[PDB]
RNA sequence: CAUAGCAUAUCAGAAGGCACACCCGGAGAACUGAAACAUCUUAGUACCCGGAGGAAGAGAAAGAAAAUUCGAUUCCCUUAG
RNA sequence: GGAUCCUGAGUACGACGGAGCACGUGAAAUUCCGUCGGAAUCUGGGAGGACCAUCUCCUAAGGCUAAAUACUCUCUAGUGA
RNA sequence: AAGCAGUAAAUGUGGAGCCGUAGCGAAAGCGAGUCUGAAUAGGGCGUUUAGUAUUUGGUCGUAGACCCGAAACCAGGUGAU
RNA sequence: UGAGGGUAGCGGAGAAAUUCCAAUCGAACCUGGAGAUAGCUGGUUCUCUCCGAAAUAGCUUUAGGGCUAGCCUCAAGUGAU
RNA sequence: UGGGAGUCAGAACAUGGGUGAUAAGGUCCGUGUUCGAAAGGGAAACAGCCCAGACCACCAGCUAAGGUCCCAAAAUAUAUG
RNA sequence: UGCUGGAAGGUUAAGAGGAGUGGUUAGCUUCUGCGAAGCUACGAAUCGAAGCCCCAGUAAACGGCGGCCGUAUAACGGUCC
RNA sequence: GGGAUACUACCCUAGCUGUGUUGGCUUUCUAACCCGCACCACUUAUCGUGGUGGGAGACAGUGUCAGGCGGGCAGUUUGACUGGGGCGGUCGCCUCCUAAAAGGUAACGGAGGCGCUCAAAGGUUCCCUCAGAAUGGUUGGAAAUCAUUCAUAGAGUGUAAAGGCAUAAGGGAGCUUGACUGCGAGACCUACAAGUCGAGCAGGGUCGAAAGACGGACUUAGUGAUCCGGUGGUUCCGCAUG
């Protein structure tokens, strides 16, 4: 029958102009007083999958 | 000894971190720093 | 088994992929690493910085020169005509 | 006394089974997956009960829109995993 | 026209507990359930997914309703890379 | 696509819809640029043609999903010859 | 010791031993869920050619399982690297 | 660049090393080779040793490791000791 | 410890008492708090039943009937509890 | 003096009255309600039924709600490694040796550290430069303190060993707040997650005469995703508009 999605993985990568995945960065969210500053501005990016993960995941995301 | 945070008076922000001792340092400490709101190094203090 | 009794000598560490990087003769880039090091082995000279973890990085793009540097010291160089 | 009860005197309305395939209700778990498991899922499934009709049920505006509303209801496709 | 009159009460609604509604008594506002309470009656009342003001819609608490849809114990007659 | 003429075909009919032809950005928005931003910069992502429909083959996914095989759990029943 | 009866499986009975409850019982038997599950074993159907490994890092409620990488194969491209 | 995979229990030799008892056809790493997946000759038989990689015939020839009195093909061959 | 009993010294609900209040507003001031009588929503000062802390009791209740230096409370001096 | 009689909750020390209508404390009534509570009967059915009298009595009981008890009961869990299992022991990072002159590299193999500290042990500018040994002396336990020469940095260098260090990165004086914002080509490591070093850019400041030099300590360890929850600001959406 009709393929799902992986919702929760939905809302937390976006497809780009090619096909690939921009992600966001990980380590976040807490206490950053533990760290310094070019390791914090560093994280205020984003990324992309690499096509390994890619492998592994390509069938979740039919519908972007 | 604690995670220390500085409250600028009109940067407006929770933003400035560092490290102190309270047996070294138990009283509020202030010094100049670039609070990049107005282009300058400001003074902020513990708060 | 039956009684294996214990010990401790079992901990260590994580190896850092120290060393060089680039040798005697080939180019490179601005940002590009030359060496991870600890202490100074070699001390940086021309066009060559000298970062927090006494990491050598060539200022600039050019092929690398090792020499010694004293009597009995030894230096980097680079050298940009490429 | 009254009507009940009782009496006769009519009528048969009843049960029973059943295609429980479909339908509406009433009640209503586990193994499972989650790589263990309790929330969760398996599923309102499975099984029992009752109604059970030839279909049933729903159905006409205290609605949906910022609409200009198919104009009640039901059904098919898309919206769309 | 519509002034006045009529316009469905333990009902609406609320608290607590629980199910359900894709959505976990929670927003469940919508909708069921009990135990407690508990209303207005157009000059009123309800809804507008926390919510409401304004605005839109409607006027609840009474009932009936073919069509298109579903299954095949059957029956007929027929079909079968 | 549904649906319709047709006949359990076709073909025809049928344009609700779907993909592409501009992207960046959480988003408001902007547009061969856009985001951060402070600029355009710097950088990322872009940009600077060709795709779509049907079908074959290979894989994957959901359905028992290459096959046989448990111990055991649950629901309802039989049984004290 | 007989003929009649009475007790039902989460239960019955029991001078107790996991003992008995139709040649069986640490909770019987028939059906149904149910093609339950099985990182486990076994098995898996005609031919020729060309290439042709691995038994290793790493993370794991993980260690005889698994996911990437490693080393294979095919076809698109570049092309002396 | 993408498509489709299998492998995760490895074994012996020499060799460097640890551990053990300068034990082990032990055990853990490493560097090479062979088997695994490689038949054939030599090692009497002898998965890992020495030689050497088979497209298919042939009653042809040259060689390797090995070897040359009989079994069993090749020198009772030289010359030395 | 369990079991009672008890001083019940206190803390304990579901409950009573109500001093007081958002999201949106026709509302006193029209740069704005008497919260007003109106949807999505509420409080203290106090007490508060079983009981939980406190005390006696309890060894044909559970339980223990010990230990160290002189010494296999197996005799005894010191003894600890 | 010990609180404290102006006013004001208001009072033990009070007395007292009954008030619109009502609830607490307790008794009596009783219908309510109950009575496996005796008598009269349909029923010659002690069921049931009711009347009788008696009892109790608004009590409990029962429904909901809330509590605490509840192996009586039920469903699950009960780590791995491992020269079999088990007991023991350990499980995350940092440094050396094994590790074989690049790096890399195992062992229930061998040795040590960590789960921080310093607003001065930080930054800048300017001075200084080792203990130790003897050398020997009010001290002298020898040597404390002081004294002269050599001392290789052995001294010392916040925290383990390692490298390194007198450019002092060691130690002192003054200033201090760069223990700054927004970025960075690029490079390392690496399965992924990640982690690491960055010229320089604007920017703007500290110190310094300026030159210049400061994006935390000589380096290398000083914990840990993600969800969830919280707080504040908010180029933002937030329902017909508000």
């Amino acid at each position: 029958p009709k393929m799902k999605t992986h919702r929760g993985a939905a809302k937390r990568v976006k497809r780009t102009a090619s096909g690939q995945l921009k992600r966001s960065r990980a380590f976040t969210s807490h206490l950053f007083a533990n760290k310094s500053t070019k390791q914090k501005r560093q994280l205020r990016k984003a990324r992309l999958v690499s096509k390994s993960d890619m492998k592994r995941v390509k069938q979740l995301l039919a519908y972007k | 000894r604690v995670n220390v945070t500085l409250a600028c008076t009109e940067c407006g922000d929770r933003n400035y971190i560092t490290t102190k001792n309270k047996r070294n340092n138990p009283e509020r400490i202030e010094m100049k720093k670039y609070c990049p709101r107005l282009n300058k190094y400001t003074l902020h203090r513990e708060t | 088994k039956k009684g294996v009794s214990s010990t401790k000598n079992g901990r260590d560490s994580e190896s850092k992929r120290l060393g060089a990087k680039r040798a005697d003769g080939q180019f490179v880039t601005g940002g590009s690493i030359l060496y991870r090091q600890r202490g100074t082995k070699i001390y940086p000279g021309e066009n060559v910085g000298r970062g927090g973890d006494d990491t050598l990085f060539a200022k600039i793009d050019g092929v690398v020169k090792f020499e010694r540097k004293g009597r009995d010291k030894k230096q980097v160089s680079v050298y940009a005509v490429a």
